[PDB]
């Protein structure tokens, strides 16, 4: 998985 | 400690009195958990990942313990595949990337 | 280096003879880039994250340089929102999380 996260 | 990356860097967290585990995630601005016992108000927010954007619940000023370090910060609750600790909390325990 | 997490851990990379930037992502099993010039065969692959799945082209044993360090490994290419370096390459350069 690629859990890039940005808000 | 010094944590290699041959496996997912998952550590113990404590939140609302419950032991959970979460992935130390330098690719996440924010901390996102699937499910917490926090009983109060939250603000609707949105985060984005590789696939697109999802609704989260934002909880503020959460006492949370990472790997035996006690911190206070923002915890998001949302549809993440695995609990992730973001840079918002990792900075507070003095976590760095090294090579 | 030692990289603190107050901002996104973005480093220079070199692949297919081009300078790019990419995010050091300890929450990514794999490395994914939006565009590259690579030779040879790829195979189709699906990757998951927050907000769904992405379709990518998998390239194996690709030479990459991360901050000048030469590494060989699998690179995925597809419509990611950001270039991401995953654990598959970060282990090659001896990257660790430290606190």
């Amino acid at each position: 998985r690629v859990l890039f996260e940005a808000m | 400690p010094q944590i290699t990356l041959w496996q997912r860097p998952i550590v113990t967290i404590k939140i609302g009195g419950q032991l959970k585990e979460a992935l130390l995630n330098t690719g996440a601005d924010d901390t996102v958990l699937e499910e917490v016992n926090l009983p109060g108000r939250w603000k609707p927010k949105l985060i984005g990942g590789i696939g697109g954007f999802v609704k989260v619940r934002q909880y503020d000023q959460v006492p949370i313990e990472i790997c035996g370090h006690k911190v206070i910060g923002t915890v998001l609750v949302g549809p993440t595949p695995t609990n992730v600790i973001g840079r918002n909390l990792m900075t507070q325990i003095g976590c760095t990337l090294n090579f």
